[PDB]
């Protein structure tokens, strides 16, 4: 029972693993676009200002 | 880099931009001085004279 915890015990720190990855991966992308639409707004405000 | 360059380059350009403006506006005043100077001098030469 120990043996097949243990294995139920690393797959799913596994996948929580890679999706924790894919999440993080997503983030960094966001954060990218929302860089994007903040340098137009870094523009304008540039102008503005 | 747009965002801060652009913020010191408006803030110099408004910068030289005054200064334009109060560097004519003594070419101006320096022009009325002058015909300040004339007549007051010419008027004052009669009287010196």
């Amino acid at each position: 029972t120990n043996s097949q915890e243990a294995a139920a015990k690393h797959e799913a720190q596994r996948l929580e693993q890679e999706a924790r990855g894919r999440l993080e991966r997503q983030k960094i992308l966001d954060q990218s676009e929302a860089e994007k639409a903040r340098k137009e707004l870094l523009e304008l405000e540039a102008m503005s200002m | 880099a747009v965002e801060s360059t652009g913020n010191a380059k408006a803030e110099a350009e408004s910068r030289a931009e005054a200064a334009r403006i109060e560097g004519e506006g003594s070419v101006l005043q320096a022009k009325l001085k002058a015909q300040a100077l004339a007549i007051e001098t010419e008027a004052e030469l009669e009287r010196v004279k």
